[PDB]
């Protein structure tokens, strides 16, 4: 009846479910199931997701398992939380994620038992970094064709939201199916964690292991790239060394610089770190 | 937001004495954002305040007073020898307008204090 | 029927290994255990009862399941050689007890005493007021040879509950020769 904009409070740990079932199936697609909790019809929150074994039939109403749910809500029960379930979602591997006919074979068996059961999907192939990637689904009520299909009010998620409008395809679904906002709480002591958990990566293992690796090689063999990089010195510049001559020529820029900029600039920031490494052999070789 | 108050009234967060206005710049931060609340959107009338002249020579009791301004009636068109104003309902007046209009030297009732913004104003009766 | 969930201890000490016990204290208490988990199978279908080890390391096999058919398995070739330990062998069992899922289970301990013990009677003491802290009914059956007329053992069963609490029974083995069947004949009747 009543429409209002709608936001998706999401766990951390149900997005990591969502991207782990997601992965573990590439390129095959899988079927998991969503769960949380319905606070009102204008905000929804899922915390937590479990997934669903995979079967012969596919993905399809029937791969979902009466027994495993019975189980699995079983041992929610003795897990600290057993909260209800809420609604799907399956992942798409192998191309725009896009929901076909057998997902909305499913949505009118999940509307029909539950009232929203918000289809989610996600995939690892469209951005290895930088984006939320994964995607969302609501189906829109076919008994609704009589009043108008346009809501919501409040309009500052939706407009949002729809941007880039996604496509062709994708937005070709945003008729009789519309997506829903997603939004990320915190819980920020355990997203800080986990942010320099992945941040072990670039500054280092232990925060102390790959630079005082760093300290292993330590200019050691690390001189090798050093002599390929002054190799990169000749080469370069020895091509660069013709390049202001021909822009006298041609009088004078080209649209250019060729870039042969910047580079060894790097190599002598890695020299920082042979100036500064060795100067702690005062500190290490004394006392 | 062009037509408020039908032309008559705009917004000032700047009052002449040099002191700021607390309803309407309160009134246009909260309506900044208007998407995540609607109804906000009605806050800005609050940013809204009268610019007119008032000839009301004191109490209740109000003068027929008309005096002449300066400008070309171009300056006067809201879609010359005198303007034609009230006589206090006042009439609308432009900040631009309010310096080269001067007070009635025939007239009977003349402003005891030097006439320069609009508002309400003292007219004393000669 | 009556909520709750039994957890029966097996009494491993090595004193328990002999034939007193028609035929053998082993087949004797297995028997015990063969009555405790039919009599609770025929009093509720949601009690859950898993065995507990008391002498020397507590070790329970068996996670507490209604199905007593892998405790009879442990039942057999047990090795109940050791020496009997008291105040831990309850208290391993309400550490059982605390991981129940349902909350709506009553704590229950049916265990056999069939030993000397060394336990003194402070540490019982302050068993029994632990356990009227902790609301745990523990209904103890003694079985083999011990003090005459079992005191510290009676005295922990009267000290261990009151008002009523309907409540903590304490069934000490007769003085003369009979089958275990006949011994717990009793409680099994009542408590
Ligand atoms: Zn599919």
């Amino acid at each position: 009846a009543v429409d209002t904009a709608e936001q998706v409070y999401i766990s951390s740990l149900a997005l990591l479910k969502m991207l782990k079932h997601g992965r573990a199936g590439v390129p095959m697609e899988v079927m998991g199931l969503m769960l949380g909790e319905f606070v009102d019809d204008y905000t929804v929150r899922v915390i937590d997701v479990f997934a669903m074994p995979q079967s012969g039939t596919g993905v399809s109403v029937e791969a979902v398992d009466p027994v495993f749910q019975a189980k699995m809500l079983d041992m929610l029960k003795q897990t600290g939380r057993p909260e209800m379930v809420v609604g799907w979602y399956h992942s798409h591997p192998g191309f725009g994620c896009w929901l076909s006919g057998v997902d909305i074979n499913t949505q009118q068996s999940f509307e029909a038992l539950s009232e929203r059961a918000v289809a989610v999907v996600v995939d690892p192939i469209q951005s290895v970094k930088g984006k939320v990637v994964i995607d969302a689904f609501r189906l829109i009520n076919a008994n609704m064709m009589v009043l108008g299909h346009e809501p919501r009010q409040t309009t500052s998620n939706l407009g949002h939201l729809n941007k880039p409008s996604i496509q062709a395809l994708i937005h070709g679904l945003n008729r009789h199916y519309y997506s829903i906002t997603i939004n990320y709480r915190k819980n920020e002591l355990e997203q800080k964690m986990l942010l320099n958990l992945h941040k072990k990566s670039w500054m280092e293992g232990l925060t102390l292991q790959d630079y005082s690796e760093h300290c292993k090689h330590n200019e050691s063999v690390v001189k090798e790239m050093l002599e390929l990089a002054k190799n990169y010195n000749k080469a370069v510049e020895e091509e660069d060394k013709m390049t202001p001559e021909q822009l006298a020529i041609k009088n004078v820029g080209k649209q250019d610089p060729k870039r042969h900029l910047e580079e060894h600039v790097d190599v002598l920031m890695t020299s920082n770190i042979v100036q500064c490494l060795a100067a702690m052999l005062d500190t290490v070789v004394f006392k | 937001i062009l037509d408020a108050g039908g032309h008559n009234v705009t917004i000032s967060l700047q009052s002449r004495t040099g002191h700021t206005h607390m309803p309407s710049v309160v009134g246009v931060l909260v309506f900044t954002q208007f998407w995540f609340w609607f109804p906000l959107s009605h806050f800005l009338s609050l940013a809204y305040t009268p610019t007119c002249v008032i000839g009301l020579n004191k109490d209740l009791k109000m003068p027929k007073v008309q005096y002449k301004s300066n400008c070309k009636p171009s300056t006067f068109a809201y879609p010359t020898a005198k303007a034609k104003k009230k006589e206090k309902n006042p009439a609308r007046v432009m900040p631009a307008q309010l310096k080269v209009l001067t007070m009635p030297e025939t007239c009977r009732y003349q402003p005891f204090k030097p006439l320069s913004i609009g508002g309400i104003i003292i007219l004393k009766d000669t | 029927m009556v909520l709750e969930s039994t957890m029966v201890c097996v009494d491993n000490s090595e004193y328990m290994r002999n034939g007193d016990f028609l035929p053998t204290r082993l087949q004797a208490q297995q028997d015990a255990v063969n009555i405790v988990c039919h009599s609770k199978t025929r009093s509720n279908p949601e009690n859950n009862v898993g065995l507990i080890t008391l002498a020397n390391d507590c070790e329970v096999l068996t996670t507490l399941t209604p199905d007593t058919g892998r405790i009879l398995s442990k039942l057999h070739t047990v090795q109940p050689k050791g020496k009997i330990t008291f105040c831990t062998g309850i208290r391993v069992a309400h550490l059982a007890l605390k991981h129940r899922q349902g909350k709506n289970h009553k704590m229950r301990i049916i265990a056999f005493v069939g030993s000397p013990v060394e336990d003194n009677e402070k540490d019982l003491v302050k068993l029994a007021k632990r356990l009227k802290k902790e609301k745990v009914n523990v209904d103890i059956i003694n079985f083999g040879e011990e003090e005459v007329n079992t005191e510290k053992l009676t005295a922990f069963v009267n000290t261990l509950n009151g008002k009523d609490g309907t409540g903590s029974h304490l069934v000490t083995v007769p003085p003369g020769p009979s089958l275990a069947d006949a011994l717990i004949s009793s409680p099994i009747l009542a408590g």
